[PDB]
This record gives C-alpha cells, structure tokens and sequence, in this order.
C-alpha cells in the first residue's frame, strides 16, 4: 500500500460513525477498504492523465479529472 | 384517482436506459444534411490551435508554481 | 479528516502515470476519494445488516465494491 | 456498408456535434458493430438459459442491464 | 426511427449467423436493438464532443471517439 | 494429476483487479 495507513483509518472511521452511530469495523475489511481506495485512484488517475493528454498538455488539471468522472458516471 | 395513457412502453423505457429524448426533434433543419462535415485544412488548423493552447496552458501553471513555491 | 498527504497522493498519480501536478488535485481528489468510500462503506454496510451481523468483514467490502 | 452514412450524420448532430472529419464514418459503424456483437450475444444466452424458442425484447431488454449511459 | 430498417436488419441478422447458426430473433425483438443502438449512438457522441471540446477544438475525431470509449471501459 | 497448482493467502489480488492495478 501507498496512503499512510493509520491516518487512513481515522477517515473511514469518521464517516462510518456518521452512519451509523452503532458501528464496528473489521481489521482487514479496512484493509480491503484502503486497497481498494488506492486501486480505484489509480485506476482513476490513469484516465484523468490520458485527457491531459488528450488536450496536448502535462500538467493534469481538475478539469481533467472531472472529465473522466463525467464520462464514467460519477457525480457530482 | 391513479391513472396512464399510451401502449408502446417496452421502447421507452430503451431510450430512457440511455437518456435519449423526445424535445429536440421537430427542428431538424438540414444542417446535419450538409454543412456537417470539415475540410482537412480546417481539420489541420484547429489541432494547432489545441496544440498552442496545451502548451501555453502547461506554462502558466509552471509559473504559478514558482508564484506558489514562495 | 483530509489527512491525506499531498505527497501521498503523488506517489498515486504518478503510479498512475502522471507526470506533472496542478496544484488543485489535491483538494479534487481528496473530494472524490471520500465520496468514494462515503457510499462503498454505506453499500457495505447494508451487506452486513442484511446478514444481521455485528461488524463488516473485507468480504462485504468486496461485494459492495463490486456495484461500485 | 454497415449503416446509412447521412444517418450516422443526424445521429451525431443529435449527440450535439456541428463538424466530424470523413474518419468518423468508419469509425462510427466499427463501434457499432460491436456493440451489436456485444449485445446480441448476451440477449442469446438470455433465451437459452431460459430454454425459450427464439430471442425477444426482454431478451435484448435484460441484455442491455450494462449501461449507465 | 431514424436509420432505415431494412439495411439494420441485415446487420442484425448476419451478426447472429456469424456465429449462432440459424439462431432466430423476433421482430419487436429488432425495432429493440435499433431503437437501442441509435440512442446509444447518440449517447456515445454526446461524450465524444466532449472530449473534442476538452481539447479545444470543434470537429470530431476517432481520437474523441475512442477516448471516450476507452475511459468507459470498452473494445 | 499435477494440475492443481497451491497458494499465497492474498485476497487483495482481487481488488487490484476489480479496478486493473499492476
């Protein structure tokens, strides 16, 4: 894994405590969780580069990523 | 109380998977007829539009980088 | 809350392939990783209460993943 | 070929396009091609793994369970 | 509606032989799948113009085309 | 047979192919 892994932790746990308030989490279902988190952002980074590209450019630009959240599905 | 009208609902509920609409199809000027398809110097001219921009774009952040570094 | 490291996220990115920043990323992919698992976590969740159980294991993580 | 070259014209212009360049016919009914491929496919097994004669919309409806967009 | 039926159809059913032999398919059956490749067509197009435009230009090219489709997952 | 091959214990091999991650 990449992402730090406890400040990682304490985001999950935020908004799970936000639903639900009695709320439990397994060890490694956090784990699962953040390898997934990485997965998906990579996944997601490679598209997001790849309209960078597209426009003739380097530097990614949000706009760039939220091209790629358009055409998938993603909102907002 | 609770009611509909038409019969042919196995179709619109295809376009409606995609999102396609009933609205814009009563102005159909030929537009798409003829006037739809571009020349390849129009083609060439654009793409160096879009290539110059890309560029100046990539360089305007470069400097905001420096701008942002102090 | 958004600790997630800007230099986290570059490791990322360029794992992915990019190869240069704006700086405005960060703040963008912090949004949308949390709205990632904002509703990965209330999807798995419900695979849990529908098997009346306590806590999550990974395996109804996987089968919330799976809808995405 | 595939498809009626001026009908991919209306079907782009509805898609919101103004211009294309000559390519896009092609390309335009390869994409085709395999969506039908895609599709068709999946609309048979629908008709088999329901031991059914010979294939319907709610084959192809069902089959068409893919798509966000 | 809005390709002809005929030219379709012979699309549709030399698809099917091209691998299912002598499978039969329905009429409404195919006014399903044409009705479902226009408007999908159209979707597609929707994003290719996009693309074009995220690149600054205007006319569409495969590259529009086949970014949008590589970005949603596609062959 | 030789044909069944034998383990890692990793299951996390499966995420990294729902989104394709080397």
């Amino acid at each position: 894994l990449l992402i730090r892994k406890l400040p990682f932790q304490r985001l999950v746990r935020e908004i799970a405590q936000d639903f639900k308030t009695d709320l439990r989490f397994q060890s490694s279902a956090v784990m699962a969780l953040q390898e997934a988190s990485e997965a998906y952002l990579v996944g997601l980074f490679e598209d997001t580069n790849l309209c960078a590209i597209h426009a003739k450019r380097v530097t990614i630009m949000p706009k760039d990523i939220q091209l790629a959240r358009r055409i998938r599905g993603e909102r907002a | 109380e609770d009611e509909g009208e038409p019969q042919e609902e196995i179709s619109k509920h295809i376009r409606e998977i995609f999102g396609y609409d009933r609205k814009k199809y009563k102005d159909e000027s030929d537009y798409a007829l003829r006037y739809m398809e571009s020349s390849w110097k129009e083609q060439q001219k654009e793409e160096a539009k879009s290539l110059r921009l890309g560029m100046q774009e990539d360089l305007e952040e470069m400097r905001r980088e420096e701008e942002e570094m102090q | 809350i958004q600790g997630i490291t800007k230099p986290a996220i570059r490791r990322l990115a360029r794992r992915g392939g990019v190869k240069r920043i704006s700086g405005l990323i960060y703040e963008e992919t912090r949004g949308v990783l949390k709205v990632f698992l904002e509703n990965v976590i209330r999807d798995a969740v419900t695979y849990t209460e529908h098997a009346k159980r306590k806590t999550v294991t990974a395996m109804d993580v996987v089968y919330a993943l799976k809808r995405q």
